[PDB]
């Protein structure tokens, strides 16, 4: 050992493959290990600090927060430092109409700022007015109203694709595809380790080490 | 595209988010000692 | 042996590096939500962060109008001394006065 | 009203988990598949014993 | 009232550390216990020599 200043026989086997093997197993091993347990460290602080968004943007719009952390498609309300939470019903797509104008009919200089919509729960129901929301949502209470301005063109989300307005009119719809889109998202590519196979490979056989030999006194 | 409509919230459900959990530390690290050897067969 | 030390490794690279694939994958997906709610707040940002460039926006109900800006010099903005509105006292501006 | 405890309350996990674990210790054994000895004896005659 | 360079504030960082560390590029040497010669030596007669 050095420090820097800061009665029987023994056999020895033939082969030394073994301690290579365990000095490129432990080489790897300790790589693989370090760097995989510095990622998970990065991973649980990247949530532990992704948290203090989380808890403000659950005050900026509970619904998508509640929708996007309980599991499924719920409508909640923050009600002090938690949230109010209820679970929402579906409505088939072909059972929602869009009335043409957004325009107030009785109140010059109101407009809705989102289209009124008449839809039904079942194919045979009654029809019910409401007003329609945000991501495919129906509001009962039609609430949304703005001063009129000129230069009204908009876009609001229909089943898979919009509905384009213009003026307070109703336009026309719109495919998904339509209208390009910015990516949101970081890519991260990994393709796999490729299978191998090993082949059995020796530089000399048992029979031409042993035909090397000049004679061999049990053929003489 | 399957539309929803959904009654105004209660407090009849209430939910919180998580705590932060307390993340994995480092292990110590081997204690590797230096020296000069001579392998015998 | 060879083959059983290769095959090890690859069992638990394979497994382990899928992982942070997927682990990334949900990542993206639940910060799009964050990214919905913020674009409203300040969405020049949110759109020139996300377009490729330095870009002006503004919401029309589920989509944004987009309009790429001009650059300008540095040494060809000059900064005005005072906020001060000269005409109404008690009413001042809150971002400072340039000329360019 | 009153109090409650934080485990009262329904939690929703607002974290994404990554379940990574580590890669085992190994041991190489010595292998052969023919020793020098059983080598050696797999000739027929040998001039020295002879 | 003035101007100010960017490193004169006290900057807070808002970035997570990640330290990914490369694997390092190793070489093997030919390395044996017994060469082929020391084998064919061991023995205590050789019929052709002799």
């Amino acid at each position: 050992p050095l420090l820097s200043n800061t009665v029987e026989r023994i056999k020895t086997t033939s082969s030394i493959e073994f301690a290579r093997l365990q000095f490129t197993y432990n080489h790897i091993q300790r790589h693989v290990n370090d760097m995989l347990g510095r990622v998970a460290i990065a991973w649980c602080e990247l949530q532990n600090h992704e948290l203090t968004l989380w808890n403000e943007a659950r005050k900026l719009n509970p619904n998508a927060i509640a929708s996007a952390t309980v599991g499924r498609r719920v409508s909640a309300r923050m009600l002090g430092d938690v949230m109010a939470v209820s679970t929402c019903v579906p409505v088939a797509a072909d059972n929602v109409i869009v009335q043409n104008s957004m325009r107030i009919s009785s109140r010059p200089g109101a407009c809705y700022s989102r289209p009124l919509v008449s839809f039904r729960y079942e194919d045979q129901g009654p029809l019910v007015e409401g007003q329609l929301g945000e991501n495919n949502e129906l509001r009962l209470t039609r609430d949304a109203i703005e001063p009129c301005t000129v230069g009204h063109r908009r876009y609001f989300t229909f089943g898979g694709g919009y509905v384009y307005f213009e003026e307070y009119a109703y336009s026309h719809q719109l495919s998904r595809a339509d209208i390009t889109t910015v990516s949101t998202f970081i890519d991260l590519n990994i393709t796999m380790l490729e299978d191998h196979e090993f082949v059995p490979l020796e530089v000399y056989t048992r029979h031409e080490i042993k035909d090397s030999g000049l004679l061999d006194y049990t053929e003489v | 595209a399957n539309f929803y409509v959904c009654p105004p919230p209660t407090g009849a459900t209430v939910v919180q988010f998580e705590q932060p959990r307390r993340c994995p530390t480092r292990p110590e690290g081997q204690n590797y000692t230096e020296g000069i050897a001579v392998v015998f067969k």
